[PDB]
């Protein structure tokens, strides 16, 4: 099953792994045990050039998981400030509550991510 | 016998490692096409733990070794007896234990009264400050050719995350190889999972 290869490859960060799978066409939108998507994975780990290529790909920028997080919700709750920026510009939410009620902004300010929570402000 | 089922559970429970490469005198490296981790006797293997949220202080992190195959999957997987006894010990581990925490006093070591299966726990810490995983040091202290032991069977490391009284809250695992030349190794078996 080339979408749980994905997110594997996602989440550890090879990306000549996921260029092969996605020349495959492994499912973009394939969910992990906690819902999350390749997308969420690499928001996560900080691997901003899978992020980009899961954006050229259709893959769901606005995909929630178990806990209703988005991607960019795990991004600003790590801190990964350029995942943040090509996310927004995607058309990420910055809306988007998780199941705790949490904006992106909200979990920006939540771990001390000064930066972050700025850009998000400046984009609500 | 230990289950080796993926189970991230209700803290979001995953492994990262280092990003090594295949280079010739490389000490450990992780493939992920593999889910395998191949690296030199007793050198520092690098294993982090992520979580989606922090699971309570109390919570501990057993390593535990037991075989991939089947039909060797009932058998205690343990250090062979030429290193049992070559008194290489840290003064922690006992002997016989293939799989070892460094950099951590409040490691324990776990020969199961019933299984007999030996594992290594340590108190679950969440990441310091500026870090976002949680990182474990482990170390392996027999090559998986060692004729005494593992005799050239492949082993999983199964990593449990289990509230203070040893309940399941999240588990994760990888196949491991200990070998004098790790990079070459994961160099020869992605190229041979490629063929197939
Ligand atoms: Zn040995």
């Amino acid at each position: 099953d080339l979408g749980k290869k994905l997110l594997e490859a996602a989440w550890h960060g090879q990306d000549d792994e996921v260029r092969i799978l996605m020349a495959n066409g492994a499912d973009v939108n394939a969910t992990d045990q906690s819902g999350m998507t390749p997308l969420h994975l690499a928001a996560w780990r900080g691997h901003l050039e899978i992020v980009e290529v899961l954006l050229k790909t259709g893959a769901d920028v606005n995909a929630i998981d178990r806990w209703g997080k988005t991607p960019l919700h795990l991004a600003a709750r790590i801190g990964h400030l350029e995942i943040v920026e090509v996310l927004l510009k995607a058309g990420a939410d910055v809306n988007a509550q998780d199941k705790f009620g949490k904006t992106p902004f909200d979990l920006a300010i939540d771990n001390g991510n000064e930066d972050i929570a700025e850009v998000l402000q400046k984009a609500a | 016998v230990p289950s080796q089922k993926t189970y991230q559970g209700s803290y979001g429970f995953r492994l990262g490692f280092l990003h090594s490469g295949t280079a010739k005198s490389v000490t450990c490296t992780y493939s992920p096409a593999l889910n395998k981790m191949f690296c030199q006797l007793a050198k520092t293997c690098p294993v982090q733990l992520w979580v989606d949220s922090t699971p309570p202080p109390g919570t501990r992190v057993r390593a535990m070794a037991i075989y991939k195959q089947s039909q060797h999957m009932t058998e205690v997987v343990r250090r062979c007896p030429h290193h049992e006894r070559c008194s290489d010990s840290d003064g922690l581990a006992p002997p016989q234990h293939l799989i070892r925490v460094e950099g951590n006093l409040r490691v324990e070591y776990l020969d199961d009264r019933n299984t007999f299966r030996h594992s290594v726990v340590v108190p679950y810490e969440p990441p310091e400050v500026g870090s976002d995983c949680t990182t474990i040091h482990y170390n392996y202290m027999c090559n998986s050719s060692c004729m005494g032991g593992m005799n050239r069977r492949p082993i999983l490391t199964i990593i449990t995350l289990e509230d203070s009284s040893g309940n399941l809250l999240g588990r994760n695992s990888f196949e491991v190889r200990v070998c004098a030349c790790p990079g070459r190794d994961r160099r020869t078996e992605e190229e041979n999972l490629r063929k197939k």
